[PDB]
């Protein structure tokens, strides 16, 4: 369906058999599943062909907010209260975009595995090392900030990490 | 239940509950009639063989020995009636049990739901205060200056009364109310 | 229907409750002897079990002591 | 349950084999050729068939067979029989090469038990 | 939020011109609006707070808080109209006027944008709620107990006014954003420590933190109905808000600090489950379940993580609505027999069937019932808990055993049983009384329905 | 002979096993009978009040009045600091505190220690 | 009659609702309704391509 | 007040109780439905000896028995593919150290 | 749920029970006759038969209220008047 | 007083529903449940028919037990008989014991 993306949200292709019988007997899925197409599939269709009917008459369109990007708190001088404010007000708005982002990984994760069924532990290691990549980068970014966390203290955390690096490749040339 | 109590149990109260409790626990563990009624029997030869005692003193301690005897034989798990207060059936009515009080608080649309109920319960109501004078002097009159010495109460002596605290005994719940 | 109480009596029973309770208790022996019938090696097993005594050095690969 | 347990236990453990380290000789000692053995069913048709982990062992073809004879005649849940039968088959053939293992492990530890008494005899004598 | 503010300031005027038999239904109705009004605070952003002026802002802390306030004042006053019917009608005014002053006061402190007018509000809440304990309380005690809840909130708060002039002093401001965009780490000294404690005690004294909780068995037993809900439902989440507040310049002393304070809640949570398990006073035990739900609450604010914060704000706002809800019953059943002991009114589930229903639904709430708010809140600050140590499931697993224990208990005792026989004056529950109990428990449902709405801003 | 029974204070003695049972003194009648007069006063007054047909309301219990007088605010005013009661307070009022803040701060250095050394299984934590 | 209008009612009108709203609302967002995927065995025909899944190689047969 | 006379008229029938009697200081937890003191038909100190006998020796059993264990005189149960490596989330990259199974 | 107990039910399986009594006679047995002072029997012998009315109706006698009990007419007034008969 | 009647039919519908499964349903769920399990093809005999044996030698010793009791025989009981029936004494002691001292440290301590 185009309601959603298929390549933000892939599902392998569907492979279902063809029905093979052996037997006389009759299918009383088979018969259900006419019964169940008869009686509610059909009302249920027009149902919904009316109410998309009454929906073109009124076609009315709504629209995605962009916001432009502003200088961050690297580039804010200290206590220069504006460019403080804009900038966290950025990096507010890219943790919830990360947390949006690591979602839909897990989304693709769980999916996976319930499609795989009882293969989940072959068939699903493609997901699981996208999970794992996407879930150390966000702990890295996100992990110990506390309840009141901030732009500064991500910067600072960063600036730790940044040094912990740079020392520890002095250490191994040494 | 309906009897005031004693201030304490003769010897013969006592040695008869001792029987009876001694029957109930033996027809628990003999569950067959036959095999019950003949250890029944026998344990009536016991207490028939000890009736006739003059000393009392050995009387109460054939009296003490048995009750340990029992202690020691009796059913963990003795038989009680479903309604006894031990039982399974105990106290489930309880919850199903409404006072006349509760009951005149009633709407008068749902007391005119029933016309010819209230009619009666309207006469007893007039009945009971016409009465509790007199069975408070009754009650007065007959009591000693220290107290009552006991919990039973007396009848009614004449002709048009009462017998005293009647109410409640006579218009308890049923004891299958609803 | 109505069924009166019997006082040191014996219960009033009906023909319905009786045929019913035989018929069931008939279909179950005639289940039990028809599943036994049919496989009866649910119960006394089906593949025999092998002696480990019987097998050779041989066919177990063993080598004599000696050697 | 068996005499196994009793050999082992009020017995001499170091005859009777260990279940959690056998085998403890080389697959060739003492056979001279020895055939490896014969997987039917592959990787991918096992994944297609969703085997459980544990059914896919050597016998997991005659189990796809059954799901399929299973699946196809679904009404008649009586008309698998036969495959239901070689799976068994297939099974207890498993099982007694299982318990030829363990034998094997067993006289080849009382074997090596008579060889290093002898040679403890003969270098005392 | 002076289209909150005003139209409060305006039930003050109405309330004293409204005729002698039209007082009651004008405050609720007009309470009633305005907190319909309150509703629309709900809409916040997803980046920064609500800023209305210099001196007034809404976040998605204070939100709910303004309207659980606006919502419990016309529960408060239908309680209130039941007990008060033989009074003056300038005492029924009086009554009503210290009730709207302290909704008044309550509304700008969770609104207020400065760290000093905040005090000042939270401080202005005592004179109102001291004015009716010790003028409406129905027993002696009560001039006691207003002496203690007195004196312990201002020795608590006394420190936090010379803490906050002080901050003031050093850094420039007390404005809320300014000093979470300007705050700088607290280095580990002795003037720090005084400092974190200076502030924490006053919000500890005013949570209740366990060893420091004796005014409020004191107060919201002695307390009218009124008190007791407004007392239990809000004012003990002055507290909180200021611990949550305060605490972004504290940092990263609260990591050293907390120790005591954890360990006085943990503990203390369970020493009061198990007071309330041997409790011959309903208000008494309904006090004590507030003293460990706030327990609670304060352990979530100490280990201060952002599944602990939402945790925080849901225990919050559904101890303020079931508190609320169980005080009204015990209140009800207080005017059938006028007493206070557990045991003296038994089989009121055969004698007031509805009443029976509202006491098992409002106890079933007290106990974390999934998926009750309350669940929702106990089970976030078990969760960060559990992150922060793993001894921490010890104690909240015992907390909950005891919690069910003592709430199905004091339910059976009250309602389950054969009726006392010689008490014979339980009129049949009034429509006021089953709708009060309506009013409590359905918005708890809606808001389990909506959750959001009441998780906070870290969510 | 049987065994005998030996009462606990959670399985205490029954009256058939009591030796006091079957040592009556003439002041034991005399004993009983003034706790029957006392329970029969008792009895009478409150079964007046019961069944007085102008009573609307509840039958105050003095004795239960008393009991929850007793058990709540006569508690305070007959408290001596003793050796007995301090030593208890100080022991169940303090050390579960300091059990507890040595098991916390036990755990929480050691999960510290691992953090710093970099050993400690912290993938997948996400939330915290 | 009466049980012909419960019949109506209690399941025909339910299983309707839940229809559309499965079938136009849940089933409109990504992974909100996973179905385990069919299994395939040797010798099938995949009907979505028309494909032909090769049977097993010859059995070792046994008796 | 289990222990109380359940046959006698008490003013009270459910917690056992006449009114104006001096009420026990721990009533609250000896009503019917709390701690019970009635006497029983065994000793205390013998029914705690043989309740923690019982689960003492089950749990000895136990132990003894899980240092004893009971299996089958068979081997390990074999896996076609290098016991199943890549169906148990294997590395498909790293080569597996080779697991084989032979006729007997 | 079981037919309700009316009097002369009860005071006929009392006498029912009475008579399948050895010790009684059947023919003098009457709903007035005293256990004691014109049936002569002994305390074993009315606890006996207390107990006997007790397996007959199902429910227990207290023994406070079932030592009083020395008449076929008291055992019958007090059964009724404990199962709530009037008719 | 004999009461006993059980002709009615709701009873008899509903225990005749649930007689019927207890007869067939298994059979009918083994035999379509699919095979997430290895079976057990080969075991011993003995071990083949353990279940039916233990079954029947409690049928038989718990029947010849309670033909015992029809004899006119009296003897009082065992400490394994008291031990069984008062539910191992575990009631007694873990619900007069913990919930006493429990009960007690709330008063008395707290
Ligand atoms: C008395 C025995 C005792 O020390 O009990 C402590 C104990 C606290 O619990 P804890 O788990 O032992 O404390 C953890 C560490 O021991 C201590 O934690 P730490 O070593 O990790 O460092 C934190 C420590 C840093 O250390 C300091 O700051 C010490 C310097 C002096 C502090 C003075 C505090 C003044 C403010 C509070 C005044 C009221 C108390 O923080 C404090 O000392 C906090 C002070 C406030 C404690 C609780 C106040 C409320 C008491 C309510 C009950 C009152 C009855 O109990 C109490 O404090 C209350 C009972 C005694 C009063
Ligand atoms: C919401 C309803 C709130 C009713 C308040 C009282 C109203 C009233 O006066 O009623 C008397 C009135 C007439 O009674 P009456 O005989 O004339 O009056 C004499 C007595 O009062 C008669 O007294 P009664 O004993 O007959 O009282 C009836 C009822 C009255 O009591 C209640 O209704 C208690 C309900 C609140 C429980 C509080 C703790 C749990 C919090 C859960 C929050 C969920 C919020 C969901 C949204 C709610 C929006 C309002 O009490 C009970 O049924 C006993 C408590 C049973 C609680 C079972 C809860 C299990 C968990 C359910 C979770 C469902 C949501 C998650 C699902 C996830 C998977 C899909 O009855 C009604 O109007 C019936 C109302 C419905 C009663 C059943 C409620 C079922 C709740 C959901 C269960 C799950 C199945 C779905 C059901 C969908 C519908
Ligand atoms: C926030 C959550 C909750 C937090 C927790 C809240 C609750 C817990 C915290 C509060 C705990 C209680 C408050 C602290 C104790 C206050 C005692 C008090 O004011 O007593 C006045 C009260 C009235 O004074 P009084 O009328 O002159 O004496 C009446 C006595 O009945 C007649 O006295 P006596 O002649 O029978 O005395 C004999 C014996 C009674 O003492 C004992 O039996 C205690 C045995 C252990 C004592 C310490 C042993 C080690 C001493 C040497 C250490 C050397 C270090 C180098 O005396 C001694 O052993 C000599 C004095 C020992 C040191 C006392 C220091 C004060 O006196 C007593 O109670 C006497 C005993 C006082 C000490 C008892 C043990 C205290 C342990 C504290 C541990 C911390
Ligand atoms: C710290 C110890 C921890 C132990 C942990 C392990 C526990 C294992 C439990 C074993 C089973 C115990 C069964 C009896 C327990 C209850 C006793 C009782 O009171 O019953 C009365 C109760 C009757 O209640 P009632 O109608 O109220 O009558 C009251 C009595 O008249 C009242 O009269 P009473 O009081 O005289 O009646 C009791 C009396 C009469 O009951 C019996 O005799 C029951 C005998 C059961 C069968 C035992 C022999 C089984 C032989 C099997 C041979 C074939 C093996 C398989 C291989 C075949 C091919 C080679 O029993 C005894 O005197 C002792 C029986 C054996 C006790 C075993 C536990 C020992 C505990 C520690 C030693 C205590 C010693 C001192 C005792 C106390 C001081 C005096 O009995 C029953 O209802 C049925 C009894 C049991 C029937 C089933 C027996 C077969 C199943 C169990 C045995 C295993 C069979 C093979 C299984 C598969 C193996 C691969
Ligand atoms: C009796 C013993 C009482 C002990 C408890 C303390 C209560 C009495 C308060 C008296 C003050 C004692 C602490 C003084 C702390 C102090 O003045 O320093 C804090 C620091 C000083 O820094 P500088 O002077 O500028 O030094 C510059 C360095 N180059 O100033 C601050 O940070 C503001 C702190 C306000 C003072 C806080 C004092 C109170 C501390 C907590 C006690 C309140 C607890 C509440 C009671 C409730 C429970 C009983
Ligand atoms: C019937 C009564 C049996 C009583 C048995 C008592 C314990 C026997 C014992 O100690 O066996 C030695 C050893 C196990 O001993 P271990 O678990 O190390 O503990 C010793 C500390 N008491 O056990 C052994 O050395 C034998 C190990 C057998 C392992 C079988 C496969 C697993
Ligand atoms: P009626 O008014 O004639 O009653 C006659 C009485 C008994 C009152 C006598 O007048 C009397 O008091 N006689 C002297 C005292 C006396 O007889 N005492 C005997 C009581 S004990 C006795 O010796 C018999 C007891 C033996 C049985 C004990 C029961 C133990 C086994 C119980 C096991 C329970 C399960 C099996």
């Amino acid at each position: 369906p185009d309601s959603w993306d298929k390549d933000v949200y892939p599902e392998p292709p569907r492979r279902t058999p063809a029905p093979a019988p052996q037997t006389s007997l009759p299918n009383p899925v088979t018969y259900l599943t006419k019964i169940f197409d008869l009686l509610v599939d059909r009302p249920v269709t027009l149902a919904r062909e009316f109410i998309e009917q009454q929906h073109a008459k009124n076609r009315y369109y709504y629209y995605h907010r962009e916001f432009r990007r502003v200088p961050d708190i690297t580039e804010c001088e200290e206590k220069d209260i504006l460019c403080m404010f804009e900038a966290e007000m950025q990096w507010r708005r890219d943790y919830k975009v990360d947390q949006e982002i690591v979602n839909i990984i897990q989304e693709r994760l769980k999916a996976c595995q319930q499609r795989e069924g009882e293969s989940y532990r072959q068939n699903c290691a493609k997901e699981l090392e996208q999970f794992t990549q996407v879930s150390k980068a966000f702990q890295d970014r996100y992990s110990d900030l506390g309840a009141h966390y901030s732009a500064r203290k991500c910067l600072a955390k960063q600036k730790q990490r940044m040094l912990a690096e740079r020392k520890a490749a002095k250490e191994a040339a040494a | 239940a309906f009897s005031a109590p004693a201030a304490y149990l003769t010897h013969q109260q006592k040695v008869l509950r001792l029987y009876k409790r001694a029957l109930r626990h033996l027809e628990s563990w003999c569950v067959h009639r036959d095999k019950y009624r003949y250890f029944a029997c026998l344990m009536r030869a016991r207490f028939d063989e000890h009736k006739n005692e003059k000393d009392m003193v050995k009387a109460t301690q054939l009296l003490r020995q048995a009750e340990e005897e029992f202690w020691y034989g009796q059913h963990p798990q003795p038989y009680i009636f479903p309604e006894s207060p031990g039982g399974t059936s105990y106290e489930r009515y309880e919850c199903y049990k409404v006072p006349e009080w509760c009951l005149d608080d009633w709407h008068p649309s749902e007391k005119a739901m029933y016309p010819d109920y209230f009619a009666k319960r309207e006469q007893w109501k007039r009945l009971r205060r016409e009465s509790w004078e007199r069975e408070v002097k009754q009650l007065q009159e007959e009591t000693p200056p220290g107290g009552p010495r006991t919990e039973a109460l007396p009848p009614a002596r004449k002709e048009g009364d009462l017998p005293p605290l009647w109410w409640h005994i006579v218009t308890r719940p049923r004891e299958r109310p609803m | 229907v109505h069924i009166e109480p019997r006082y040191r009596q014996f219960p009033q029973l009906t023909r319905s409750q009786l045929i019913q309770a035989e018929f069931f208790s008939a279909t179950m022996w005639f289940w039990i002897l028809w599943r036994f019938w049919h496989d009866s090696d649910a119960v006394l097993g089906h593949f025999p079990y092998p002696d480990p005594s019987q097998w050779t050095d041989e066919e177990l690969g063993i080598l004599p002591d000696d050697e | 349950m068996g005499a196994h347990l009793a050999r082992r236990y009020l017995g001499d453990a170091s005859k009777e084999p260990d279940p959690l380290r056998m085998p403890t000789f080389p697959p060739d000692y003492g056979f001279p050729e020895r055939k490896e053995r014969e997987m039917v069913a592959t990787q991918q048709e096992m994944n297609d068939a969703q085997l459980m982990l544990q059914q896919r062992d050597y016998c997991a073809h005659y189990l796809i067979q059954l799901l399929k004879c299973k699946r196809d005649s679904f009404p008649n849940f009586l008309a698998c029989k036969h495959e239901q039968h070689d799976w068994d088959y297939c099974e207890h053939l498993d099982y007694v090469k299982r318990m030829k293992e363990f034998e094997r492990e067993r006289r080849l530890l009382q074997r090596k038990k008579r060889r290093e008494q002898r040679e403890a005899e003969m270098a005392r004598g | 939020m002076l289209k909150i503010i005003i139209p409060t300031t305006m039930l003050l005027p109405m309330t004293w011109m409204s005729k002698h038999n039209m007082i009651w239904i004008n405050a609720t109705v007009h309470s009633l609006l305005i907190s319909l009004i309150s509703l629309s605070l709900l809409n916040q952003l997803g980046e920064n707070s609500l800023n209305f002026s210099l001196t007034f802002f809404s976040d998605s802390l204070s939100a709910p808080l303004l309207v659980l306030t606006t919502w419990l004042l016309p529960l408060m006053l239908m309680a209130s109209q039941s007990h008060l019917s033989k009074e003056t009608t300038t005492r029924k005014k009086l009554y009503i006027t210290m009730l709207i002053l302290l909704q008044l006061f309550l509304i700008m402190t969770f609104t207020a944008t400065e760290l000093i007018l905040f005090y000042i509000l939270f401080e202005a809440t005592l004179v109102p709620t001291l004015i009716i304990i010790t003028r409406w309380g129905n027993q002696t005690e009560r001039l006691n107990a207003g002496l203690y809840f007195l004196f312990y909130t201002l020795a608590g708060s006394l420190p936090l006014l010379v803490a906050l002039v002080y901050i003031q002093n050093t850094t420039g401001s007390l404005n809320f954003l300014i000093i979470h965009y300007w705050s700088h780490p607290l280095s580990n000294s002795w003037s720090n420590i005084f400092m974190w404690l200076a502030c924490i005690m006053a919000f500890m004294v005013k949570m209740p933190l366990y060893g420091l909780h004796l005014w409020l068995p004191k107060a919201h037993v002695e307390a009218p109905i009124a008190g007791s809900m407004v007392l239990a439902a809000v004012l003990l989440k002055l507290g909180g808000y200021g611990m949550m507040r305060i605490t972004t310049i504290l940092n990263p002393l609260t990591n050293y600090m907390a120790y005591p304070f954890l360990m006085l809640s943990m503990w203390g949570m369970i020493m009061t489950s198990s007071i309330c398990l041997r409790q011959t006073d309903l208000k008494s035990l309904i006090a004590y379940s507030s003293v460990s739900h706030m327990a609670l609450v304060i352990v979530a604010i100490m280990i201060q993580t952002p599944w602990s914060f939402m945790g925080a704000t849901a225990l919050m706002i559904a101890h303020g609505l079931t508190s609320s809800m169980l005080f009204c019953l015990a209140n009800t059943n207080y005017e059938r027999v006028h007493s206070r002991t557990m045991i003296l009114a038994r089989g009121l589930q055969t004698l007031l069937p509805l009443m029976a229903t509202w006491w098992l639904v409002a106890s079933l709430t007290n106990l974390a019932l999934p998926p009750s708010i309350n669940l929702i809140g106990e089970l976030f600050i078990i969760t960060a808990s559990f992150s922060w140590s793993n001894i921490t499931i010890i104690l909240m697993g015992m907390n909950m055993m005891i919690t069910a224990l003592y709430s199905l208990y004091m339910l059976i005792t009250t309602q389950r049983g054969k009726y006392t026989h010689h008490i014979n004056n339980i009129k049949p529950s009034f429509t006021r009384e089953n709708a009060l109990m309506a009013l409590h428990i359905l918005p708890l449902l809606l808001l389990t329905l909506n959750p959001k709405m009441i998780l906070g801003p870290l969510y | 002979s049987f065994p005998k029974y030996k009462p606990s204070r959670l399985a205490t003695l029954p009256a058939t096993l009591d030796p006091a049972e079957y040592d009556i003194s003439p002041e034991t009648r005399k004993a009983q009978a003034e706790r029957l007069a006392i329970r029969s006063r008792l009895k009478r007054e409150y079964l007046l009040q019961y069944n007085d047909p102008n009573r609307l309301g509840v039958i105050e219990d003095p004795a239960l009045i008393r009991w929850t007088y007793a058990r709540s605010a006569n508690i305070y005013p007959n408290f001596r600091p003793t050796p007995k009661t301090s030593l208890l307070g100080a022991l169940f009022g303090i050390g579960p505190l300091f059990f507890w803040y040595y098991v916390f701060k036990t755990d929480r250095d050691k999960k510290e220690k691992l953090i710093q050394e970099g050993k400690l299984d912290q993938t997948f934590n996400i939330s915290y | 009659y009466r049980h012909s209008i419960f019949a109506v009612t209690h399941v025909l009108i339910p299983v309707w609702i839940i229809h559309y709203y499965l079938k136009y609302h849940v089933t409109a967002k990504p992974y909100t309704v996973v179905e385990r995927k069919p299994r395939i065995f040797p010798g099938d025909t995949i009907l979505e391509t028309g494909e032909v899944i090769p049977l097993m190689k010859e059995f070792p047969d046994q008796h | 007040q289990q222990e109380r006379d359940p046959w006698y008229d008490w003013d009270h029938p459910d917690l056992r109780l006449n009114w104006g009697e001096p009420i026990h200081w721990d009533l609250d937890m000896y009503i019917r439905n709390r701690v019970d003191t009635s006497p029983t038909p065994v000793s205390w100190n013998t029914m705690c000896k043989h309740l923690f006998g019982f689960v003492a020796f089950m749990l000895f059993m136990f132990w003894v028995g899980e240092i004893y264990p009971s299996y089958q005189p068979v081997g390990p149960k074999q896996y076609p593919y290098n016991d199943l490596y890549l169906e148990r989330g294997g590395d498909p990259t790293k080569e597996p150290e080779p697991v084989v199974h032979y006729e007997i | 749920d079981a037919p309700p107990l009316t009097l002369e039910a009860i005071k006929d399986r009392v006498l029912y029970v009475l008579k399948l009594y050895d010790k009684i006679d059947p023919e003098k047995l009457s709903v007035n006759s005293h256990f004691m002072k014109d049936l002569g029997l002994d305390s074993l012998d009315q606890v006996e038969i207390i107990m006997a009315m007790e397996d007959e109706f199902g429910f227990e006698i207290p023994d406070i209220d079932a030592e009083k009990l020395m008449c076929p007419q008291e055992i019958v007034d007090y059964i009724a008047d404990k199962k709530d008969v009037y008719e | 007083l004999v009461l006993i009647n059980e002709n009615n039919p709701l009873l008899i519908n509903s225990i005749k529903r649930l007689l019927i499964g207890s007869i067939f349903a298994g059979f009918i769920i083994s035999n379509n449940i699919p095979p997430m399990t290895v079976p057990n093809t080969t075991m011993p005999l003995y071990m083949k028919m353990t279940a039916l044996i233990v079954t029947i030698m409690g049928f038989m010793l718990a029947l010849e037990l309670n033909n015992t009791t029809y004899y006119l025989k009296f003897k009082y009981p065992s400490q394994t008989y008291k031990f069984s029936n008062m539910l191992g004494y575990y009631p007694s002691i873990m619900h007069r014991l913990p919930t006493y001292h429990n009960l007690s440290m709330s008063q008395k301590s707290a």
